[PDB]
């Protein structure tokens, strides 16, 4: 079900730095959004706009070594003096408030840009080779030089006309020596491996760090006095651990080899815990949303643990779990600003949930497995632009995806799956939660869905008379499409004592119905006494009215259909009412012929290996052995052969040659056997 | 809210040299600061003091390009910087008091007749060295001229010291016993650090007696110089909303005090967010409120001046004072104006400055749709003038006119500077340093670099719009009209709107003929260029958005009060002598800011009667005037970028009221002066022509010096009298350049009922006078062919001149005209100058081609 989701296209960017469009990481900061795809000449950083080519438009290259020394997308930044939002209004004046920097991976040489557009004028800065991992901005106009030894050498820029000063900040050899935790990123982005929240969450001039094991420190830097001031170093690895286990059960040897890896910090209000035991090949997750109540950056019990019903199944290419949310300030609802959670391995957009123990529910938009695969999806990096979701998609430019069991198989199969199969194209988010409500095994979720979703093309079009007339044709392609949905995702083959191939045999006995309902001669009056026995009615001109009851059910109704053919009497021997009988012949006699050409193209060994096991069961009139009904197609045999000694040798050759056409589909129970030698 | 905006300046765009006119190292034996001097001659020395502290440029502010430009090189540097630099005139000669660093004091004398006119005439000694008191081991950081009898020096070691002159040249100490050796250590002061004195960082006078220095830790120490004793000690860590537990103490000499009335202001950094305005009265120091400023750029603004002045013509004309709070932070600067509207400094009307250029607002809202700019082989005329020659010739050659230096490429100094100099459009020589009040009240921010200013100007309430439009609430219901018409125009690309603007040129030319209703024209526009280039939601949105504003009354307001001036006129313009760069920028840039805004206003309104057939003959006044205005607009958007050398001069030229420079002292003057030249461009909407006046003269001047954007100011419909006189001067356009087959044709194409009666005012520039054509070449030469003729007296005038500047074929071919197409051929001797002389001149140009006939029965 599509809830509040807005999923279509945004645009496709200016290209000289979107020249490259390989899937990687992208440097996003909550300001108004900036977008990146790294390039190996330059780090072309753009600001996204819907005048799409250059008019408002920032695409500024920033330096990167064209050497074996190089940069990566999170290693070029946009430096804010006082992290805090004022980077707009430099978009054409080119002020100092959105500089940037790169200290080289093995070379450790700064190229420190003194403005956004003035780059000709660079300063060099040092801690020596291998003191690197990625760059972030801090508050003195400084830059975070993160090291993956867990260190951050705090490089205090003088804020006047830029110019860094080399010094060694907090952390020195302290986490160099730790190898008993991992500080080493398997998830990257300067929103992922680190976060400096500008106003996002409890962040606001607070440099954070969370390592791949949950080793969480916080600094604050006082721009005036130029100093890293540590405020915590606590492991949120002890915070979470115990109630990871008290949800999804891990057995003795499952614990023994099991890892939790905090894969994310969203300004220290979110921590993506990867519960994974190395024997399976599925990354399960718990969304440990840690909100602090009262005093912040320390242990709370509003540390709270949302057991996913989302399963990821690993792919070791296109791996990079990342979560970018525009409005992760929320511990209490909104549902008209974007604040939905997104996971992605890089090919999909997984609309997941949050704040469901932060408050009492929050009515968030559907959880579980959710895909997107609409045309050529692959994610360079999600983000947020103008406080709404951004997804920088590879070969479609930017795509917007921003958002502003029992019973779904029993009677909300007729609402909610009615909805997830009557569209699936414009937004495709609706097929996994609904069709894996179907697909997951209970004995009455696979026996009776394959009957009751085949009555949801019994409800196709909400009017029940549009769809029984001239959109009964359009209702015919939606019988067929509906059971396309069945076949690709495994609900057929699990069956009650009633045959499950009733759904198939009725779209043989549809082609008589459809012929009458478009082509109108006087064989539209056939469906009279058919209907007006079964239910007593409106009782009017129509008895093309209330065919939505006759739809999805070839049991007793073919019997009663034939009775108005037997109502065409009074004296018919000198030929006259035989014109009527020609007209009857010409359309529906090809449609009882069909079920040799309509049960050639499909059902050959879905109706010998489940038809003949179901033939064994009969009571007589119940539909089984009847396959176009014993003792009603024999009196229609005798209707055409009795027509031909009520007429000549010409109308009589027509009605006759098309009687002995149709002598084989009162055979076609065991005459599917043709290609083969088999209460 | 906000009215004043930047206009950036480089005065080397009006000329082709990248450098100042002249510079003369006149030896005494530049970027950092520039404050002018108040002089009684109303033309002010713009004293740019460098960072190097030993070069100091003296040149006229207006009269800038001409005059005389002198840099003195001091034999040693000044004792700190510009804080030991005090200039005023004491004898009609500028007395430049300096503490020389090594030990002594200096006094220079510079006349107002060798700075303000060309060449030197000052000679002998004019530099006087004297050591009144030992400054070798006593170090001051601040000189304070109080009187012409007292420029008292404030030591960091010792006390406060009076330094009284006794003849203007030589000084005598009159020591004060005010504190700066009884304090500077006490209990929040430190003499072991450059920080934290009770000695000065900024002193102002209060009434020729009381003397209120602000200190490093912001103490207004109030002294009384008839008794040398303390009056009241204040400390703004408790006269503030600022505690000393988050106070940035000032740790450098700097400006923070300003006055023009009572209003004594002290700003306090605390991470540069809470401004403070206090008040002083004859002491008793009142405190009112702290003003959160609107700032940007992480609040890394640093303050270099603050003055205030009496109320000004804005959108408002009333206030109390305009605190002129001047910020800067690298390549960019901003004048935010904390215009308090009273003694309550919590009430205000903020006035933002755009930090970028006039033409950097047009690449960030787009109006470069009317660029007609060259490349890099016509870059030597057009990129020369779009940046200045100054930026254009250089690319990393400039290393201290924008204060961005280089080191090497393993540094981020080379790369940075390389980028910054070619991004410089006119911005980043405008590194705003100080303010002075030119005339009476002209807010004249003089920046770091000589020959560049930030020109604040009335800009006017109608010269904001488009470029500011979601930050202002100035203008009326008309403001809101044009803002809802950006709900169409701006949603679309403007290059779509460029072609719709093209179809409006075509209405005037007549490819779309004028003899129809403008309903019918506009539906033919609706076939072309606005045919699924509406959005259907932009359609329906513009529709209801029109109807909610009452259309004829909001057009009525617009077209008759803004983009048509009335007659504006000389209201006492005193003028500068000589065409110079600084008065050329007044007459071109503020003008264009009014013209190209009216182009996007005309674009914007004539998009909204494309899409409807509600009558445009009820709008029949308004819509015609907007198209007549469009085509005269369009002339001056194809020549602004091309030349800033040319066009300033031509709107100087058009009245002797504007002479060739204007010195405006207020805004009664300047509202009128820009609304003169607007009315001249828009010749009302025809009160004469200035594709006749402006043009003919400058065709004979500078299309002989070969400007060829005069095919982009040709543009006339050529209906009415155009098809007589504009045919004449578009012929003469290529006669000036010597492309000669066009001259042959489009001269002879129109007939001439012209005789001596005059409707061509043409002045052949001789380069010493006007050879007055159309009258006093007509009454000469067409009268010595004896009775003017309707063809061929003119076609001697073509022919003769055409040989004279070489073109024997096209000449021959217009006298092979005038031989045969003699109108009098009865062979009588008073019309045998019209068939004599024109038959002799015919035969002259046939014997250098050596012919075959044409000497048949004409020999």
């Amino acid at each position: 079900e599509n809830n509040r989701y807005i999923v279509k296209t945004l645009q496709t960017d200016y290209s000289s730095g979107f020249s490259n469009d390989d899937e990687l990481n992208g440097y996003i900061d909550m300001q108004i959004g900036y977008g990146l795809v790294n390039d190996h000449k330059k780090v072309y950083i753009w600001n996204i706009h819907s005048t799409q080519k250059d008019t408002p438009y920032i695409t500024v290259p920033f330096r990167s070594d064209d050497n074996d020394e190089i940069a990566v997308a999170p290693r070029c930044i946009l430096t804010f003096p006082a992290t805090m939002d004022e980077s707009p209004l430099a978009l054409n004046p080119n002020d100092q408030d959105e500089t940037g920097g790169l200290i080289i991976i093995k070379g450790s040489k700064a190229i420190y840009y003194e403005d956004i557009n003035s780059i000709n004028n660079l300063p060099i800065n040092s801690s020596g080779g291998e003191k690197c991992d990625l760059m972030l901005n801090c508050e003195p106009a400084g830059i975070v030089l993160s090291t993956n030894m867990g260190r951050i050498f705090f490089i205090t820029i003088r804020n006047s006309m830029g110019k860094p000063q080399l010094k060694l900040g907090k952390l020195l050899n302290k986490p160099f020596k730790l190898g008993i935790w991992s500080k080493i990123f398997n998830t990257n982005s300067s929103v992922v491996s680190l976060r400096n929240g500008p106003i996002l969450g409890k962040g606001t001039r607070l440099v954070y760090i969370t390592t791949n094991k949950g080793i969480f420190q916080t600094w604050q830097l006082s721009a005036t006095n130029s100093h890293p001031t540590k405020l915590i170093d606590v492991n949120i690895y002890e915070a979470i651990l115990e109630s990871l286990q008290d949800l999804y059960p891990f057995a003795h040897g499952t614990l023994k080899i099991w890892d939790s890896h905090p894969l994310q910090d969203e300004s220290s209000q979110l921590f993506l815990s990867s519960i994974y035991d190395s024997s399976c090949n599925e990354t399960y997750y718990i969304l440990s949303t840690i909100i602090f109540d009262s005093s912040s950056n320390s242990f709370t019990i509003f540390s709270t643990y949302r057991l996913n019903t989302f399963m990821e199944s690993i792919t070791d290419t296109k791996f990079k779990p990342k979560i970018f949310i525009p409005q992760m300030e929320n511990a209490n609802d909104t549902n008209e600003v974007t604040s939905i959670l997104v996971m992605f391995p890089n090919a999909v957009v997984i609309t997941q949930v949050n704040s469901k123990l932060d408050s009492s529910y929050s009515m968030r938009r559907k959880w579980e497995d959710i895909v997107s695969l609409r045309n050529d999806i692959d994610i360079i990096g999600s983000g947020y632009d103008s406080k709404s979701l951004y997804v920088l998609t590879k070969q479609m430019g930017v795509l917007q995806f921003f958002v502003k069991e029992v019973g779904f198989v029993k009677s909300h199969v007729d609402q909610a799956v009615y909805f997830s199969k009557i569209n699936a194209n414009p937004i495709d988010f609706n097929l996994p939660p609904e069709i894996s409500l179907d697909q997951e095994s209970i004995e009455h979720d696979l026996k009776l869905t394959s009957e009751e979703i085949f009555h949801s093309n019994g409800k196709y079009i909400p009017p029940m008379l549009n769809t029984l007339g001239q959109h009964l044709s359009v209702r015919k392609e939606f019988f067929q499409n509906f059971l396309t949905f069945v076949a690709k995702n495994f609900n057929y083959k699990i069956s009650p004592e009633l045959k499950l191939d009733l759904i198939e045999k009725f779209e043989i006995l549809n082609c008589c119905i459809k012929f009458n309902s478009i082509i109108r001669q006087s064989d539209v009056l056939n469906d009279i006494w058919e209907k007006t026995l079964s239910n007593y009615n409106l009782t009017q001109n129509e008895h093309l009215t209330t065919k939505t009851v006759v739809i999805n059910s070839p049991d007793v109704f073919p019997v009663i259909f034939k009775q108005f053919l037997n109502h065409v009497v009074f004296v018919l021997f000198p030929s006259q009412n035989q014109n009527f009988k020609l007209n009857v012949t010409n359309l529906i006699n090809l449609c009882f012929y069909d079920g040799i050409l309509e049960e050639g193209e499909k059902t050959i060994r879905y109706e010998l290996l489940e038809l003949d096991p179901m033939e064994v069961d009969t009571s007589k009139l119940p539909w089984f052995i009847n396959f176009d009904y014993l003792n009603c197609i024999n009196q229609c045999f005798f209707d055409f052969t009795f027509a031909c000694e009520e007429e000549g040798s010409l109308d009589s050759y027509k009605e006759g040659l098309l009687k002995i056409v149709k002598i084989l589909y009162y055979q076609f129970n065991q005459f599917k056997i043709w290609i083969n030698t088999q209460d | 809210m906000a009215c004043l905006s930047r206009i950036d300046a480089n005065l080397l765009q009006y000329y082709e040299k990248p450098e100042p006119n002249n510079t003369v190292d006149l030896y005494v034996s530049g970027s950092e600061y520039s404050n002018c001097l108040l002089l009684s001659n109303s033309e002010y020395i713009c004293y740019h003091f460098s960072s190097r502290s030993t070069l100091l440029t003296f040149y006229p502010l207006s009269d800038a390009y001409h005059g005389k430009t002198i840099n003195i090189h001091l034999p040693n540097a000044s004792m700190n910087q510009r804080y030991t630099l005090t200039i005023q005139e004491v004898e009609q000669q500028l007395l430049v008091n300096v503490i020389l660093k090594d030990g002594s004091f200096l006094t220079l004398q510079l006349p107002l007749s060798f700075l303000f006119s060309s060449a030197n005439t000052l000679n002998g000694e004019w530099f006087h060295l004297q050591n009144p008191y030992d400054f070798t081991v006593r170090v001051p950081h601040f000189l304070f001229y109080v009187s012409p009898q007292f420029s008292v020096v404030f030591l960091e070691d010792g006390g406060l010291l009076g330094l009284k002159k006794v003849d203007g040249v030589h000084y005598e100490p009159l020591l004060f016993n005010d504190n700066s050796y009884l304090k500077s250590l006490t209990r929040f002061f430190s003499r072991s650090s450059k920080s934290d004195y009770d000695s000065v960082i900024s002193c102002k006078l209060f009434h020729e007696r009381y003397l209120i220095v602000l200190t490093q830790n912001c103490h207004l120490k109030i002294w009384d110089l008839t008794s040398f004793t303390l009056i009241q000690d204040y400390d703004m860590v408790s006269q503030s909303d600022s505690d000393p537990s988050h106070f940035r103490k000032v740790e450098a000499v700097g400006e923070y005090l300003s006055l023009y009335n009572n209003t004594l202001v002290t700003l306090l950094p605390l991470e540069n967010g809470l401004f403070q305005m206090g008040t002083l009265l004859v002491l008793t120091y009142t405190f009112q409120n702290n003003i959160p400023t609107n700032l940007s750029a992480s609040a890394i603004w640093s303050i270099v001046d603050l003055v205030l002045t009496r109320p000004l013509e804005l959108n408002v004309e009333a206030s109390y004072l305009n605190l002129i709070v001047l910020w800067k932070s690298g390549t960019a600067s901003k004048l935010q104006i904390l215009n308090v509207n009273d003694e309550s400094f919590k009430n205000y009307e903020w006035i933002e400055s755009v930090n970028k250029s006039l033409v950097d607002l047009q690449s960030e809202h787009d109006l470069d749709i009317v660029t007609k700019t060259g490349d890099v082989e016509r870059g030597f005329c057009n990129l020369k003038s779009r940046y200045g020659t100054q930026i254009f010739e250089r690319a990393q050659q400039i290393l201290s006119e924008n204060k961005i230096i280089m080191a090497h490429n393993e540094d981020e100094e080379y790369l940075a500077n390389l980028e910054t100099i070619l991004r410089d459009v006119k911005t980043a020589f405008n590194e705003a340093s100080s303010i002075t009040l030119y005339g009476d009240e002209i807010i004249l921010v003089n920046c770091f670099q000589p020959y560049n200013h930030s020109l604040y100007k009335l800009n006017t309430t109608v010269e904001n719009w488009f470029y500011n439009m979601h930050s202002e609430t100035d203008g009326s219901e008309l403001f809101k009209y044009l803002r809802t018409l950006n709900g169409f125009a701006s949603t679309l690309s403007n290059d779509v709107l460029r072609s719709i603007s093209k179809k409006f040129l075509d209405i005037i030319t007549g490819e779309l003929p004028d003899s129809m209703t403008t309903v019918e024209k506009f539906t033919d526009i609706f076939k072309n260029c606005l045919e699924n280039q509406f959005e259907i939601t932009n359609l329906k949105i513009l529709f209801d958005e029109l109807n909610s504003f009452d259309i004829p009354v909001v057009l009525n307001d617009l077209i008759n009060n803004q983009m048509k001036p009335g007659i504006f006129w000389k209201k006492d313009f005193i003028s500068a002598i000589k065409f110079d760069g600084f008065t050329s920028i007044i007459s071109l840039e503020s003008l264009h800011q009014l013209l190209s805004i009216h182009y996007r206003i005309t674009l914007q309104v004539l998009l909204t009667f494309v899409l409807f057939d509600l009558d445009t003959e009820i709008f029949g006044q308004h819509i015609s005037t907007l198209l007549d205005l469009h085509y005269k607009q369009f002339l001056l958007l194809n020549l602004y970028r091309q030349d800033k050398c040319l066009l300033a001069e031509v709107l100087l030229k058009d009245s002797s009221e504007f002479s060739f420079g204007v010195k405006f002292f207020n805004y009664g003057q300047l509202i009128a002066y820009i609304d003169s030249l607007n009315s001249n461009v828009y010749n009302i909407t025809e009160n004469s022509f200035f594709m006749t006046f402006f043009r003919s003269y400058i065709i004979e001047n500078t299309s002989h010096k070969n400007i060829r954007f005069f095919l982009e100011n040709v543009e006339c419909p050529f209906y009415l009298r155009h098809n007589e006189v504009q045919e004449f001067m578009f012929a003469m356009t290529l006669f000036s350049c010597g492309n000669f087959d066009q001259s042959y044709e489009i001269f002879q194409l129109h007939d001439y009922p012209e005789a001596i009666n005059d409707k061509l005012p043409t002045f052949l520039e001789d380069l010493k006078s006007e050879n007055y054509h159309g009258d006093s070449i007509w009454k000469d030469l067409l009268c010595t062919f004896t009775v003017p003729y309707r063809h061929s007296a003119f076609y001697y005038q073509l022919s003769l001149l055409f040989d004279r500047n070489n073109s024997q074929e096209f000449a021959l071919k217009c006298i092979s005209k005038s031989a045969e197409y003699s109108l009098k051929e009865i062979q009588i001797e008073e019309l045998q100058d019209f068939k004599e002389k024109q038959h002799i001149h015919y035969l002259n140009l046939l014997i250098h081609f050596r012919m075959f006939e044409e000497v048949l029965d004409v020999l």
